[PDB]
């Protein structure tokens, strides 16, 4: 059993089998914002709305753990650092415009429209970062 | 069969693959201009197939010529008549339209232009040579 | 006469030949696609001339952007009145169609622009010539 547990922990710890599973989560992402944001939605969110948040908050925190886990000590060269890739800043543009769309649309109306507009925004910029995974 | 034709018709075959990432990145652009338009023009939708043939299909006209210009920005919520109210953020409808048409008509038509320019020698060359070679098969 | 229309025309007389060769591919293409519509659109249909007329009719129009939107896919067997019953297998003609479209505007004319400019210098040389040449017998 012990060398079927060191041929899984070595496959899963592969560079490759990381970005593949990377993949395969963000196109089940992005396949989830297409269905919250074609089909209607109710005063709450829905389960799969629900996982597009988790997604989204998720990969706000593993950017946070990136800033952090740098090569400078003072906390602004970090962010200045983290900030010189362009894909970083949109990244954390996108994420800020999320929050705002989602805590407009756990409101009523009329800012739950406006949380819709901002989620299809945001579905603009997430297909556009597709780019990043086809390079 | 033809010394002309047919190397032509291997070069087609051979800028097919060209076109194909050519067609990669414009399925990536109109499917995002698809789903915003319709997400942002028809909030109230049950899920049915239908959505997904809206995202593909007025997105893929727009780059040949034809831009359904009765439906850009309809006159809304306005008496002629008092017009259908208009739906919120209908507005960024046009402006991601004009930013799609700008990036897709203009640039990836013309960058598949050039990627058919700088790589036709080569393939015009290795084409000839291939046809003269299935002569023999032929 | 003049120094610069003159190696102009016969240089569109030069490219008139790779000219020929796309409207040859051009034309199987068109036929096949104009065949594929007809056929399944009308298929109670008495034998006359109009039927070939119909292959060539609107594909033709369809390179130079005139899609003909209000007949891509129109409403079928639903209250507008209830309209005529969609044919079987008319959803196939939107997506040969979209393949047509792709095909014809997007690689062939390409392909076209390619082989104009490959073949550019050598043409527009020996034309200049060629008009040097001429210019003693006119
Ligand atoms: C690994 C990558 C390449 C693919 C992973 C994504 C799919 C497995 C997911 C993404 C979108 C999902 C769909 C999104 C929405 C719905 C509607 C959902 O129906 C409802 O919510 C209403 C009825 C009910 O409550 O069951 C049923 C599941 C389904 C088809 C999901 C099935 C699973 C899908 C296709
Ligand atoms: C990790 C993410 C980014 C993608 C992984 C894909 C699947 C693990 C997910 C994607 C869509 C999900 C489905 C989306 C919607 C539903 C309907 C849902 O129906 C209800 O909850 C009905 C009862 C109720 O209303 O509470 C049951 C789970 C299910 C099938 C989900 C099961 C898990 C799915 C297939
Ligand atoms: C009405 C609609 C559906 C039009 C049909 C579109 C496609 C089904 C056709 C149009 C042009 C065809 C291509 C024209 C030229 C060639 C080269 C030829 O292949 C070779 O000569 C082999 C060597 C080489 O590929 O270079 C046959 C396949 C291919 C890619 C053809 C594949 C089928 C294509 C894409
Ligand atoms: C990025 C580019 C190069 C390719 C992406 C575009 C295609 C994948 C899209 C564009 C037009 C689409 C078609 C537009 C309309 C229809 C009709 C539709 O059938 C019906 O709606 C049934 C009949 C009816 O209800 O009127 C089936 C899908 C289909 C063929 C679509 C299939 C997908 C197509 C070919
Ligand atoms: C990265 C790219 C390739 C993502 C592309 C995503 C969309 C093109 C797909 C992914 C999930 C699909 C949805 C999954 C489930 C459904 C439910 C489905 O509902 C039914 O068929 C009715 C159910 C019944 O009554 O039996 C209608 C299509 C729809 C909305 C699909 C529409 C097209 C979606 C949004
Ligand atoms: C990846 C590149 C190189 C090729 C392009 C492939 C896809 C973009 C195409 C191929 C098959 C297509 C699907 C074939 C059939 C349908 C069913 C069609 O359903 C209807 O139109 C339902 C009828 C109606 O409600 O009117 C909606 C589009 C869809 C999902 C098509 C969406 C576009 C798809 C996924
Ligand atoms: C009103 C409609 C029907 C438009 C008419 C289209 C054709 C009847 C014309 C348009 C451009 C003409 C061409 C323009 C230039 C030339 C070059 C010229 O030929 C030369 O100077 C001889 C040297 C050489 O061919 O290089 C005259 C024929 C040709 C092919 C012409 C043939 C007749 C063409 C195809
Ligand atoms: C592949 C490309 C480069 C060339 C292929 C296209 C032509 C060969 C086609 C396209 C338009 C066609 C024309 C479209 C309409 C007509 C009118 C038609 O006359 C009538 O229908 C009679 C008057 C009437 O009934 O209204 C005679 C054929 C003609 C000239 C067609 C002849 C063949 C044409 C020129
Ligand atoms: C490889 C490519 C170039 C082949 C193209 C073939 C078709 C475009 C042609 C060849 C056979 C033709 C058909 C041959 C016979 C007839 C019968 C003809 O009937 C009449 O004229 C009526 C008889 C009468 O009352 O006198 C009408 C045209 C039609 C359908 C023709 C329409 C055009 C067709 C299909
Ligand atoms: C090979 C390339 C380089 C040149 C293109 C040649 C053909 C594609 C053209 C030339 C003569 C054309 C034909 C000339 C006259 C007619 C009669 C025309 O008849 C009608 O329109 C009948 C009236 C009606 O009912 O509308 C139908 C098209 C057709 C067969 C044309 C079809 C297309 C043809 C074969």
């Amino acid at each position: 059993l012990i060398p079927l547990g060191r041929k899984i922990y070595e496959f899963y710890n592969a560079p490759i089998v990381k970005f593949w599973f990377y993949t395969l989560a963000y196109i089940g992402y992005l396949m989830l914002f297409n269905y919250i944001v074609l089909v209607k939605m109710e005063r709450w969110p829905s389960t799969q709305e629900w996982i597009v948040i988790s997604y989204i908050f998720t990969l706000g925190i593993e950017k946070m753990r990136e800033i952090l886990m740098s090569e400078p000590g003072k906390l602004l060269q970090k962010v200045k650092v983290w900030l010189q890739e362009y894909w970083n800043v949109t990244d954390l543009i996108a994420i800020l415009l999320f929050s705002v769309g989602m805590i407009l649309r756990l409101q009523d109306q009329p800012f739950r429209s406006d949380g819709r507009v901002i989620y299809c925004v945001n579905i603009i910029y997430w297909y556009i970062r597709l780019l990043d995974i086809f390079g | 069969v033809n010394k002309y034709l047919g190397p032509y018709v291997m070069m087609i075959g051979k800028m097919m693959i060209d076109m194909m990432y050519f067609v990669i990145i414009m399925l990536v652009v109109l499917m995002s201009f698809g789903v915003a338009r319709q997400a942002i023009l028809f909030p109230n939708e049950e899920p049915s197939w239908k959505l997904a043939k809206n995202i593909f299909y007025m997105p893929y006209w727009m780059i040949y010529g034809e831009v359904f210009a009765d439906q850009i920005d309809p006159p809304c919520g306005q008496n002629e008549i008092q017009l259908p109210p208009c739906k919120t953020g209908a507005w960024i409808v046009p402006a991601i339209m004009a930013c799609y048409l700008l990036v897709a008509n203009i640039l990836l038509v013309n960058l598949l232009i050039a990627v058919f320019n700088n790589t036709f020698f080569e393939v015009k060359s290795i084409s000839n040579q291939v046809w003269k070679f299935q002569r023999y098969q032929l």
